[PDB]
């Protein structure tokens, strides 16, 4: 009980995201007739996530040339908004007073290649955010983390932990 | 010496696991022909068949 | 381009850090008796005498 | 895939967890517990050694 011993006694001993058929009775009736080899009335798709990757009904190749700015050039022998930073009024104007219509067709495709890459990057990010919630939903996790349990339940195994004799 | 005493505290529990693990290692040596070496398995003499 | 924004495979995620139990057969582990004594033996009577 | 539940085990004695005694024979577990010999000349020998 003395404080020379109390400090040493404890020292010596320390002691809307999927696109399946959500009805859980038409999927079973589909397989019950599919094993026979029969169609059914309703439709059933495979499971997936929602969302459409719709290109070419979106950002197009721009039209930097006029209706005849190439054939007339043929006769006369010639920070970011989406992916490109907005240029100042005076600095870009002398830059576009330098170029030639041999490079206008280059510039159109360069700017289209920037636009399509940004429009694929953001949709790719949204798609990864959707698949990370698909895989959690299909594995029993809710999101973002009389019943009878089967032996394949978390904590309901049949192989009980056997204890060693010294314990 | 506090941690010597820690090594002098948990030594025979270590020997207890050193005995049970060795006992199970001896259990691995079960072959049933090291034991009774006469295990008579199966014979049959010459039949008329 | 920053990493994790690079395109990655759409696959089932990794189950590497999962804890598995084992179905061991009937005669694999030996029968164990004699619980070992973890406690150190006391020799107060020997040094008292 | 098709797992089943083991129903219930009516356990006989000595076939159970914590069914081990100090009085049990150590067939295996080769470490021994030895009898202290208290003889007075052997007491003097132990005091000298």
């Amino acid at each position: 009980l003395s404080t020379n011993l109390i400090s040493k006694i404890s020292l010596l001993r320390p002691s809307p995201i999927v696109t399946e058929q959500p009805s859980a009775e038409i999927r079973e009736a589909y397989i019950e007739n599919f094993a026979k080899g029969e169609h059914i009335s309703a439709i059933v798709p495979g499971q997936s996530i929602s969302g459409t990757l719709e290109l070419s009904a979106q950002f197009r190749v721009p039209r930097y040339h006029s209706k005849n700015s190439f054939q007339q050039a043929l006769q006369m022998k010639a920070q970011y908004y989406r992916g490109l930073p907005l240029y100042e009024k005076n600095t870009l104007l002398e830059r576009l007073k330098q170029l030639t219509p041999n490079e206008i067709k280059e510039l159109e495709h360069l700017h289209d290649a920037v636009f399509v890459n940004t429009g694929l990057q953001n949709v790719r990010k949204v798609r990864t955010k959707k698949w990370k919630k698909y895989w959690q939903y299909k594995a029993g996790i809710p999101i973002g983390l009389k019943r009878v349990p089967n032996p394949n339940f978390l904590g309901n195994c049949n192989i009980k932990d056997f204890k060693p004799p010294y314990i | 010496a506090l941690y010597d005493y820690y090594a002098l505290q948990l030594l025979p529990l270590q020997k207890a696991v050193r005995g049970h693990v060795l006992q199970f290692e001896w259990h691995q040596n079960s072959l049933l022909t090291n034991t009774h070496p006469n295990f008579l398995s199966k014979i049959r003499n010459i039949n008329v068949q | 381009v920053d990493s994790k924004l690079l395109p990655k495979n759409i696959e089932p995620p990794l189950t590497s850090q999962y804890s598995t139990r084992h179905d061991a057969p009937r005669g694999l582990f030996p029968f164990e008796s004699y619980k070992p004594s973890v406690q150190l033996p006391d020799m107060a009577k020997l040094k008292k005498m």
